[PDB]
RNA sequence: UUGACAUUGUGAAGAGACAUAGUUUC
RNA sequence: GUUCUUUGUAAAGUGCCUUCGAAGAGUCGAGUUGUUUGGGAAUGCAGCUCUAAGUGGGUGGUAAAUUCCAUCUAAAGCUAA
RNA sequence: GUUUGACCUCAAAUCAGGUAGGAGUACCCGCUGAACUUAAGCAUAUCAAUAAGCGGAGGAAAAGAAACCAACCGGGAUUGCCUUAGUAACGGCGAGUGAAGCGGCAAAAGCUCAAAUUUGAAAUCUGGUACCUUCGGUGCCCGAGUUGUAAUUUGGAGAGGG
C-alpha cells in the first residue's frame, strides 16, 4: 500500500519537495475563496485515517482562518477554542445539511491557517444503510463542532482521564455545580 | 518545615495496647485459654485482621502464652509478651 | 526479588506464590518491523535532509558533538531527543562516507 | 460568599427514589427471567497497605482464569460471567480461588438449549448471594510457641537500618571495584 | 462479459486469465513482492505524493518502470476514467518476446537516456518580457 | 516609536570553514 | 404452543509447530505570552516560534544529570442504566 | 490532425429527489464575560471561572471502555450518593480557608475504524425504470468508485502456511 509511504512523507515536512508543494498550494488556496468545496482530499491517507471514505455521502471543504490573538471589541487575549475549531464551525454553518466528522491541517502562512473538513451527508441512502456510519444520522449529533464534540473540541475542553484533568473530567461547569451545592438529607447528617 | 507531607510506607497504623490485647479473642474461648494456658496450644491473635497496625505495651497481661501476629510492635510490648511466654510473629 | 515478609525494609511485603502473566501485545507498541524499516529508509533517501539536520551535520564535522547536542536540545526540546538526533546524524555520516 | 441559596439540594425524594429503584429491579427481573440480575464477579485483593488485608469483588474474571476454567470469554459473557481483559494474574491463591468460583458456578447453573422445550425453573435473583465472597483463613486458632530469641523489634530496626544504608555500601563497593 | 463467464461456470457446475494489473496499493504491493514485470506511471497525478515515490521504489526493487503521459490514457487501458498506475505481471507465450523487447527498449530509451538529467532541478525558465530585458541588458553590457 | 522571529524566494562578485575535487556562513 | 424450506461439505469456536505481527505528525514535546487551578516550583486551555522517535512514546504532583523500575499505548470513532 | 476525441477543474437549469433556518429553552454542551459586595496592602484577592450577551441538542444531555489509579498480596469504562474530611495543609496553627487515590453503595455492557494484494476475476453502493408479497425485494439501465467501494484483523490481539 501507498498509505504508509504517504504518512512518512507527510511527516518529512522540511524536505525540499514538501516545501515546494506547500508553497505552490498555499498560493493556490489564497487565490481561491475563504471557504470552498474541495474536489478530492489533498491528503487521502490522512482523511481515511480520520474516517473519510471514498463513496457518495462524503464531502471535503477547504477553509482558511485568520491567525493571531483574539481582539476584544474595545475602542493580548487568547481564544479558548482553536482555529481548527473555528474553521469547522464556519464550514458547518455553510453546509448545515451535513454533519462535521473531523478536519486536518494542510497549510499555513503568516496571515492564514488552512484546514480541510470532512463532512457526512445523513440523508444519503448509502450513509443511512451503512451500519458503520449511520450513527451520525441520529439527531443527537447535530452540530457536533458547534457543541465541541469533535476531536479538537474535546481537546480544547480537556476531556481526558487522570489527575491532570480533575476540573474538566466530565464537564467543567458540571463539576463546579456538583461541588458548589449544599446537600441536605431528611435526617440531617 | 512548612507544607510538610507525612508520606511514609504505613500512613494507616492504629495502635493497640497489651491491656486490650486479650479483647481480640472471643469470650467463649478466652476463659478456656486463661484456664489452660499451654505452650503447645497458645492462642494465635491476628491484630492486623482485628484492624491494628502497631502493638504497644501500656498494660499488664497474665502469664498465658499467646502467639501475636502484627506488622509493628514496641520493645516493651515484645518483652512483656516473651515474659508471659508468647512470641511475636511479624506479618506484612 | 522475592518479598521478605515484613512491613519495612528492602523488598518488604507479604510473601505470595508468584505467577508470570503472558506478555501483553500492547507493550510492543513501538516495535520496528521490516515493512516500516524499509518504508522509512526509502522515504529518507527520497526526501533528503532538513535544514537543521544539515546544520547539525556541519556542526559535527567542524566542531564538537557536545555543541551539536546543545543545538539539537535547543531545536527539539528534550536532551534525550537531542542525543537520539545526534546519534542518527553520526550514523548518517558514517554510512555515507566511511561505508 | 457565593450564592449558595440558588444551589441547595434537599432529598425530599429519598423514599420515592427507593420505590422507583425497587420497581425498576422488579421490572428488569420480570423482563430478564429466569437469569439473575447480576453477573458472576471474581474475588480480588484490595489495593494499598490500608486495605490489603481484605478481599472483595472485582470487575471480571481474567482471560487466564476463564481459560483455566475451560470457557471462552465470549461464551462466558453470554452465560453470565463478567470478564475483565485488563486485570492480570500474579497471585496463585487468587487464581485458584477464581477458578474454583467459575467451576462451582458452572456446576450450579443450567443453560437452556437454543432450540427445544425449556425446563421450567424459578429464577434466583442474586448470583452474589448464591456465591458469597469469603475472607480466606490465615491461620488456625491455636499453635505451639517456637521462640528462638528472634527479637522482632530488633529485626524491624535492622531492616530499617539496612534499607537506609543500602546505597552508601553499594557506592563504597563500587569505589573498591574501581580502585584498580 | 463477466456475466457471460458466470453463467457458463454455473452450467458446468474457465481458463487462467491474463490482465493488466491496476490500483495504486495493489501495484505498490506487487512491486514490493517483485511480481510486476513492467510498471507504467502516469505523470499528471494530483496530489503528486501518491506516485512521487514510485520511481525510487521500482529502482530499489529492480522493477522496470516508465513514466507515461496520461492518467486518462491508463484509465482507457483499465476501463476507468483515470488510473494513476498500470502494471504487467504475467503475459502469454505469444507475447513474452514482445514484452522482453519492450523492456529492453524502455531500458535504452527512458532509464539510461534520462538517468543523469533526472537528478537535476527543473523550472529554470524566465518570462518573455523578463528574458527580453535580460538579453537587452547583456547585449548592452557586452557591446555599446 | 524602536528591535527580534515567521511570512521569505532565485542569481553574480568578493571574503570563510571538510585539508588546493564545491557542502555550508558573512 | 402448531405449521412452512431445512439451511449445509456456507459460517463460527477450540488443540500443536513455524513465519510474522502493519497500530493515527505542524502531532507529541519544548520556549514564551495571555488565561485558569495552585503556598510555590508547577497543572488545564489558547495564540506565536521551534519541532520528534519506533527495544519507541506518555505518566509516576522538589528542581537538574546518570542508571534502573512500575504502569498504560495519545495525536481516529460508537455506546443503555 | 488548423481535426476528432479521453480526462481534469470550474459552471448553469423553476433539471430529479432531499436537507438547514424559526419557536421553546427548567435540566444539558460550548463560547464570552462584569460590577455591586468582602478584605488586604511583596499595587491584589474575593464576589466568580457567577449575572447579563452569543452559538448548539435530547428525553435526558455530557462522559465512557485507560497513553487511568497506584507503589499494594495491587486495582480495572463512564456516572451519581455516602465517604475520604472539616482531615493533611495555611492562618496571633485561634477565628476561618481547605484536595485526591483508597472504602461502602446505586447501576452495570461492551465495542468500531486507519494502517494488509481479492488480484483466478469491485466480490461494494446511490439513482432511474418495469413488476411484486412495499419501513422493502427482483430484473434491466444510466452512474459512483482502483487518487480504493466489500469480506477479512483492532492490540484483550490477530494474520499467512503445515
Ligand atoms: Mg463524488
Ligand atoms: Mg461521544
Ligand atoms: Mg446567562
Ligand atoms: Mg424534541
Ligand atoms: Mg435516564
Ligand atoms: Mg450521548
Ligand atoms: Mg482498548
Amino acid at each position: 500500500g501507498a498509505y504508509k509511504y504517504l504518512e512518512e512523507l507527510q511527516r518529512k515536512k522540511q524536505s525540499d519537495v514538501l516545501r515546494f508543494l506547500q508553497r505552490v498550494r498555499v498560493w493556490e488556496y489564497r487565490q481561491k475563496n475563504v471557504i470552498h468545496r474541495a474536489a478530492r482530499p489533498t491528503r487521502p491517507d490522512k482523511a481515511r485515517r480520520l474516517g473519510y471514505k471514498a463513496k457518495q455521502g462524503f464531502v471535503i471543504y477547504r477553509v482558511r482562518v485568520r491567525r493571531g490573538n483574539r481582539k476584544r471589541p474595545v475602542p493580548e487575549l487568547k481564544y479558548q477554542r482553536s482555529l481548527r475549531a473555528t474553521a469547522e464551525e464556519r464550514v458547518g454553518r455553510r453546509a448545515a445539511n451535513l454533519r462535521v466528522l473531523n478536519s486536518y491541517w494542510v497549510n499555513q502562512d503568516s496571515t492564514y491557517k488552512y484546514f480541510e473538513v470532512i463532512l457526512v451527508d445523513p440523508q444519503h441512502k448509502a450513509i443511512r444503510r451503512d451500519a458503520r456510519y449511520n450513527w451520525i444520522c441520529d439527531p443527537v449529533h447535530k452540530h457536533r463542532e458547534a457543541r465541541g464534540l469533535t476531536a479538537t473540541g474535546k481537546k480544547s475542553r480537556g476531556i481526558n482521564k487522570g489527575h491532570k484533568f480533575n476540573n474538566t473530567k466530565a464537564g467543567r461547569r458540571k463539576t463546579w455545580k456538583r461541588q458548589n451545592t449544599l446537600s441536605l438529607w431528611r435526617y440531617r447528617k | 518545615m512548612r507544607y510538610f507531607h507525612k508520606q511514609q510506607a504505613h500512613f494507616w497504623k492504629p495502635v493497640l495496647n497489651l491491656d486490650k490485647l486479650w479483647t481480640l479473642i472471643p469470650e467463649d474461648k478466652r476463659d478456656q485459654y486463661l484456664k489452660s494456658a499451654s505452650k503447645e496450644t497458645a492462642p494465635v491473635i491476628d491484630t492486623l485482621a482485628a484492624g491494628y497496625g502497631k502493638i504497644l505495651g501500656k498494660g499488664r497481661i497474665p502469664n498465658v502464652p499467646v502467639i501475636v501476629k502484627a506488622r509493628f510492635v514496641s520493645k516493651l510490648a515484645e518483652e512483656k509478651i516473651r515474659a508471659a511466654g508468647g512470641v511475636v510473629e511479624l506479618i506484612a | 526479588t522475592v518479598k521478605t515478609g515484613i512491613a519495612i525494609g528492602l523488598n518488604k511485603g507479604k510473601k505470595v506464590t508468584s505467577m508470570t502473566p503472558a506478555p501483553k501485545i500492547s507493550y510492543k507498541k513501538g516495535a520496528a518491523s521490516n515493512r516500516t524499516k524499509f518504508v522509512r529508509s526509502l522515504v529518507r533517501e527520497i526526501a533528503g535532509l532538513s535544514p537543521y539536520e544539515r546544520r547539525l551535520i556541519d556542526l559535527i564535522r567542524n566542531s564538537g558533538e557536545k555543541r551539536a547536542r546543545k543545538v539539537a536540545k535547543k531545536r527539539l526540546g528534550s536532551f534525550t531527543r537531542a542525543k537520539a538526533k545526534v546519534e542518527e546524524m553520526n550514523n548518517i555520516i558514517a554510512a555515507s562516507r566511511r561505508h | 460568599r457565593k450564592h449558595w441559596q440558588e444551589r441547595v439540594k434537599v432529598h425530599f425524594d429519598q423514599a420515592g427514589k427507593k420505590v422507583s429503584r425497587r420497581n425498576a429491579r422488579a421490572t428488569r427481573a420480570a423482563k430478564i427471567a429466569p437469569r439473575p440480575l447480576d453477573l458472576l464477579r471474581p474475588v480480588v485483593r484490595a489495593p494499598t497497605v490500608k486495605y490489603n488485608r481484605k478481599v472483595r469483588a472485582g470487575r471480571g474474571f481474567t482471560l487466564a482464569e476463564v481459560k483455566a476454567a475451560g470457557l471462552t470469554a465470549a461464551y462466558a459473557r453470554t452465560i453470565g460471567i463478567a470478564v475483565d481483559h485488563r486485570r492480570q494474574n500474579r497471585n496463585q491463591e487468587i487464581f485458584d480461588a477464581n477458578v474454583q468460583r467459575l467451576k462451582e458456578y458452572q456446576s450450579k447453573i443450567i443453560v437452556f438449549p437454543r432450540n427445544g422445550k425449556a425446563p421450567e425453573a424459578e429464577q434466583v435473583l442474586s448470583a452474589a448471594a448464591t456465591f458469597p465472597i469469603a475472607q480466606p483463613a490465615t491461620d488456625v486458632e491455636a499453635r505451639a510457641v517456637q521462640d528462638n530469641g528472634e527479637s522482632a523489634f530488633r529485626t524491624l530496626r535492622l531492616a530499617r537500618s539496612e534499607k537506609k544504608f543500602r546505597g552508601i555500601r553499594e557506592k563504597r563497593a563500587r569505589e573498591k571495584a574501581e580502585a584498580e | 462479459e463477466k456475466k457471460e463467464r458466470l453463467t457458463k461456470e454455473a452450467a458446468a457446475v474457465s481458463p487462467k486469465p491474463y490482465a493488466v494489473k491496476y490500483g495504486l496499493n495493489h501495484v505498490v504491493a506487487l512491486i514490493e513482492n517483485k511480481k510486476a514485470k513492467l510498471v507504467l506511471i502516469a505523470n499528471d497525478v494530483d496530489p503528486i505524493e501518491l506516485v512521487v515515490f514510485l520511481p525510487a521504489l521500482c529502482k530499489k526493487m529492480g522493477v522496470p518502470y516508465a513514466i507515461v503521459k496520461g492518467k486518462a490514457r491508463l484509465g482507457t487501458l483499465v476501463n476507468q476514467k483515470t488510473s494513476a498506475v498500470a502494471a504487467l505481471t504475467e503475459v502469454r507465450a505469444e507475447d513474452e518476446a514482445a514484452l522482453a523487447k519492450l523492456v529492453s527498449t524502455i531500458d535504452a530509451n527512458f532509464a539510461d537516456k534520462y538517468d543523469e538529467v533526472k537528478k537535476h532541478w527543473g523550472g529554470g525558465i524566465l518570462g518573455n518580457k523578463a528574458q527580453a530585458k535580460m538579453d537587452k541588458r547583456a547585449k548592452n553590457s557586452d557591446s555599446a
